[PDB]
RNA sequence: GCCACGCGUCCAGCGCACGGGGUCGGCGGCGAUGUCGGCUACCCACCCGACCCGUCUUGAAACACGGACCAAGGAGUCUA
RNA sequence: GGGACGCUACGCCGCGACGAGUAGGAGGGCCGCUGCGGUGAGCCUUGAAGCCUAGGGCGCGGGCCCGGGUGGAGCCGCCGC
């Protein structure tokens, strides 16, 4: 019983540590610490006292049933993973959706999601997009910052409030939501000059225009 | 057994060789060391041209 | 019953487990002696070079003991004689590798058979890819890969070889048991030299591959590799 | 909502093209059918190129999908109500298959046995 | 002996058939169908067999007895459990594991009778 | 292309006798057991000499 | 509204003098013409688009006449801009010369 | 920086994982009279390759011989 | 002193190495035809053999099983010969 401390070596190589395992004792201060040395449930019955089992036997058993795989360690669950992030996709970056059905869209970036997912929102009265998830790969992240540091993003907005339930209507939950984060986002884009008319454009490739020659 | 490359997964190495934690414990602290010297060398180098 | 053969179990599995802790005391202060065998060996060179300029003479290194014979050419013609000295180095296919130590009757075997090998006396370094990344053992007369120590220390623990360090000293280092350490190690089998060759046919003098390039081969080694 | 199987591998071929005859395309006398040509000019004997290709070891498939129906079961011949009994164990890997002489009397009474015993039926509806 | 008369069956008999890939026997007592030394219901001197009920309804459990050996009209005796599928499964245990009677078929005889039991169920 | 003979890779031995008797197969059976879960040799000739010729286990007289 | 992919065309299948593999198609993306322009390219999605007789079915749309071979930008052939790609299913020979199209969803940036 | 932990006498459990070969405790769509799938086998188009078989021969696609096509028969058998 | 599979042991499983081919030799064929002794309480005018087939398939392959049409009276699987 008493309070852990945390791992008192930092961190110096992935699999590596800082402190050397004689130099980590006594760090430990090991030196002057040696130490050395159910299914059954009795139930009245209106006769006498029954003992029934719990988790009884199986009433069925197939024909023919598979064997049991090795086992693996370093397979883990899709919620479990690591989360990785581009360097160029930072809070208040603008993006540009490729395989939605808003192409050529320039949506701004809010933050990133639990799954991996980008929560992306241009203005709904510019761009016409909501709060809208997209994932990171199909996006062409343009060098166009601004600042959203100071902005209140709501917390009961998650991955779980954009999944998918199961013809579909807007609720009012995401209207009040929709021009709650807008109020904050749209008198900061209009402190850039002509950025407005930036992001109500379309992006496109027009002739003798390639994506490796340009910079963006 | 699938033979892992001991250059690339790290702990096949260990396996076969447990001082090579201690010969990339060194070459870590011993270079970011050697690069810190590089860096206030020149950090007094603008000293010495400056003045 | 089973009162004191359940704690002599305890006691069973605890001996071995004591015994590898032990052992691997011993692998990690075998490969730290390895590592300071080679700063004296490396150093002295240079320290004995150093001051015989100083002194105005010349300092002649020692021949080198061991090489890294690679065969070049394909198998479709061959001279019986010639034939019979590319098996006798267990070089059966191209590109295959192993380690040969030197001396009058290892150079003359070379000699016949230079237009088909290419060889030159590795890196230190060089060894430790060869060891490492394409070292097979030949563990009953099977290609078993060097996945752990006790797999050589099966076979070569009666030389004082347990470990993968100690089999790489032991073929660096020319020691008492260099036969024994490289006919345990099957040849090599590398893989064909990314970035192209210069020419098969010819020897290495003469623009091309084949004789003794005595220290390029550790450049032709890490395309091999 | 057909009988699935307890397992299904992915079935790999490595050739699913005939191996045909030399020179089958340019005569009605030679069939269809393999033979090794053993002729001391012949093109295909000595593996050249743009020529037929000849049946080899390396052909097979492997021994986990041998025999392997594409739904997943391998196929037995069945001919009266009596064979059916044997695969009620072998339930969930092999299924069965009635034979071409048997009468569409006997055939209807086969089917509901295996549908019974969940024994998956290759062709099932047949006569009607 | 069970070794001695395996060497006779295993390929003369009229029970084996052959045919896709595949070998079955037809033996009466021989549950999982499968030609095979340990599933041979005629070979070995003690035998679990399982049947189903005469009128459709249960299972019938084949016993063989070790007195009769050359007695096949009284070396079999069935007993008819028609309980349910619980307590089905849980008799035929009890009488293999508990009277030690050729215990490598115990779970055999459970996969067998699970199925009887399933197929003679109403069907959907 | 690797330069060794596959002239005599494959090693003439015999791997079970050629007889279809059935009592000498179960003393084979026996002996298979023996020889691999033993450390006696005397399994090993005993088994080796169960699949041979007959000409080659000639009649030992008295 | 306007386009979201570089022209490509399909030059050909990676093939010797005597001998081609049809299993790798080469590509020439255009406007790039060396080696180190091809790095931007290198695991862009690729796909040749076609049309047909007989309707199939269009993901989010009413079925059209269309069809499509989807690929992957594998990487970079030769010296003068060429690059190599690989499809699900070998691109028919009546694409030769024809025009497909190179994606940029598998953005790196 | 350290593969070093005790005393006297004589000369063990908890979780993390570059660790004995892949998993997701991750998802999106369309599917009843016009849609999905169907290696092979029916037909057609394109690229690459590609000379008609048998036999004698050191050498055959040969301007070396048999050979329109198809069905049946048709050639190491028996005795000692 | 209350518990998964297995093992046609002529069966199953694990390791490594190798795979050309004329004449020629050997082995394996649950490749194919015909008849005989056994065997399947085998198939069959509610449709046998044979034949055709733009169908479904299996086996590397020799070949084989179903689906459809025609047909009207025999036929096949396994163990040996």
């Amino acid at each position: 019983k008493g309070k852990p401390h945390c791992s008192r070596n930092p961190v110096l190589v992935r699999g590596i540590g800082r402190y050397s395992r004689s130099a980590m004792y006594s760090r430990k201060a090991l030196y002057k610490r040696k130490y050395a040395a159910l299914a059954t449930v009795t139930k009245p019955v209106g006769g006498g006292t029954r003992v029934v089992k719990l988790r009884k036997m199986p009433r069925y058993y197939p024909t023919e049933d598979v064997p049991r795989k090795l086992l693996s360690h370093g397979k883990k669950p899709f919620s479990q993973h690591v989360r990785k992030l581009r360097a160029s996709i930072t809070p208040g970056t603008i993006l540009i959706i490729l395989t939605g059905r808003h192409r050529g869209k320039r949506v701004v970036f809010l933050k990133q999601l639990s799954s991996g997912l980008l929560l992306v929102t241009g203005p709904l009265s510019l761009n016409r997009v909501p709060l809208r998830r997209t994932h990171q790969k199909f996006v062409i992240a343009t060098s166009t910052k601004i600042d959203i540091s100071g902005v209140k993003i709501p917390k009961h907005l998650t991955d779980a409030y954009f999944k998918k339930k199961k013809k579909y209507e807007i609720t009012e939950q995401r209207k009040v939501d929709q021009k709650a984060v807008d109020s904050q986002i749209l008198p900061k884009i209009k402190a850039v000059p002509q950025l407005q008319g930036y992001l109500r454009s379309v992006f496109a490739l027009t002739n003798g225009v390639y994506p490796h020659k340009l910079v963006f | 057994v699938l033979k892992k490359n001991p250059l690339k997964n790290l702990r096949i190495m260990l396996k076969l060789n447990p001082y090579a934690k201690t010969m990339r414990r060194n070459t870590i602290l011993r270079q970011a060391r050697n690069h810190k010297l590089r860096v206030e060398r020149a950090a007094a180098a603008l000293a010495a041209k400056s003045d | 019953n089973f009162a004191e053969l359940k704690i002599k179990r305890l006691r069973k599995k605890f001996a071995q487990k004591m015994l590898r802790k032990a052992r691997r005391k011993l692998i990690y202060e075998k490969a730290k002696h390895y590592h300071k065998e080679y700063r004296q060996m490396y150093r002295t060179e240079i320290r004995m070079a150093r001051m015989a300029r100083k002194a105005g003479n010349f300092y002649v290194p020692a021949e080198p003991k061991l090489a890294f014979v690679i065969r070049i050419r394909g198998i479709n013609g061959v001279s019986p004689k010639v034939r019979k000295v590319l098996q006798l180095l267990r070089l059966r296919q191209i590109f295959n590798g192993t380690f040969v130590k030197l001396n009058k009757a290892s150079i003359n075997m070379l000699r016949i058979v230079e237009p088909y090998i290419a060889w030159g006396y590795p890196n230190l370094k060089s060894v430790n890819e060869l060891i490492y990344k394409r070292g097979y053992g030949k563990i009953n007369k099977k290609r078993i890969a060097l996945t752990d120590n006790t797999l050589i220390a099966r076979s070569l623990g009666k030389y004082n070889i347990i470990c993968m360090e100690d089999l790489i000293h032991e073929i660096y280092t020319v020691g008492k048991h260099f036969k024994e350490a490289n006919n345990f190690l099957w040849p090599f089998k590398l893989s064909s030299p990314r970035g192209g060759m210069k020419k098969k046919t010819t020897h290495f003098v003469e623009g091309g591959d084949a004789g003794n390039r005595e220290d390029q081969i550790n450049r032709l080694i890490r395309r091999m590799n | 909502a057909a009988l699935r199987p307890l397992v299904k591998p992915k079935i790999v071929k490595k050739r699913t093209k005939k191996f045909i005859r030399h020179q089958s395309d340019r005569y009605v006398k030679i069939k269809r059918n393999w033979r090794k040509p053993r002729g001391i000019d012949n093109r295909v004997r000595r593996r050249f190129k743009g020529q037929i290709l000849m049946p080899n070891i390396g052909y097979g498939s492997n021994k986990k999908t041998k025999h392997m129906l594409p739904s997943g079961f391998r196929k037995f011949l069945v001919h009266n109500v009596k064979e059916l009994e044997v695969l009620l164990m072998c339930n969930k890997s092999y299924c069965a298959e009635i034979a071409h002489n048997v009468s569409s009397k006997n055939r209807k009474a086969i089917v509901e046995r295996a549908a019974q015993l969940a024994i998956r039926v290759t062709n099932p509806n047949a006569r009607l | 002996s069970a070794h001695l008369q395996w060497m006779v069956v295993r390929n003369c008999s009229s029970f084996l058939i052959k045919r896709n890939k595949q070998t079955y026997s037809t033996e009466p007592n021989n549950l999982k169908a499968r030609n095979s030394f340990r599933y041979n219901g005629l070979i070995h001197r003690k035998t679990v067999g399982v049947e189903p009920a005469a009128d459709g309804k249960g299972v019938v459990v084949v016993m063989k007895r070790r007195s009769g050996q050359r007695k096949p009209a009284t070396s079999y005796v069935r007993t008819t459990i028609n309980k349910n599928a619980r307590a089905t499964l849980s008799s035929i245990r009890h009488m293999i594991r508990k009277n030690k009677y050729h215990p490598d078929l115990r779970m055999a005889a459970i996969r067998r009778a699970s199925a009887i039991l399933r197929s003679q169920k109403p069907v959907m | 292309g690797v330069d060794i003979r596959h002239n005599k890779d494959r090693k003439v031995r015999r791997k079970e006798p050629k007889s279809q008797d059935i009592y000498l197969r179960l003393l084979v059976k026996l002996y298979r057991f023996l020889a691999r879960r033993t450390n006696s040799t005397f399994n090993q000739v005993v088994l080796k000499r169960l699949f041979m010729s007959r000409t080659n286990r000639p009649p030992l007289s008295l | 509204s306007g386009r979201l992919w570089c022209k490509a065309i399909f030059a050909g299948y990676k093939r010797g003098l005597r001998n081609q593999r049809e299993h790798t198609a080469l590509l020439k993306i255009e406007g790039v013409y060396a080696r180190d322009e091809t790095e931007f390219y290198l695991g862009k999605r690729c796909a040749y688009v076609y049309k047909a007789k007989n309707n199939t079915v269009t993901p989010g749309g009413k079925p059209n006449k269309t069809r499509v071979i989807w690929g992957k930008v594998t990487r970079a052939h030769g010296n003068s801009g060429m690059v190599r790609a690989k499809f699900r299913s070998n691109l028919p020979a009546k694409a030769i010369g024809h025009r497909i199209r190179v994606m940029l969803y598998p953005s790196r940036i």
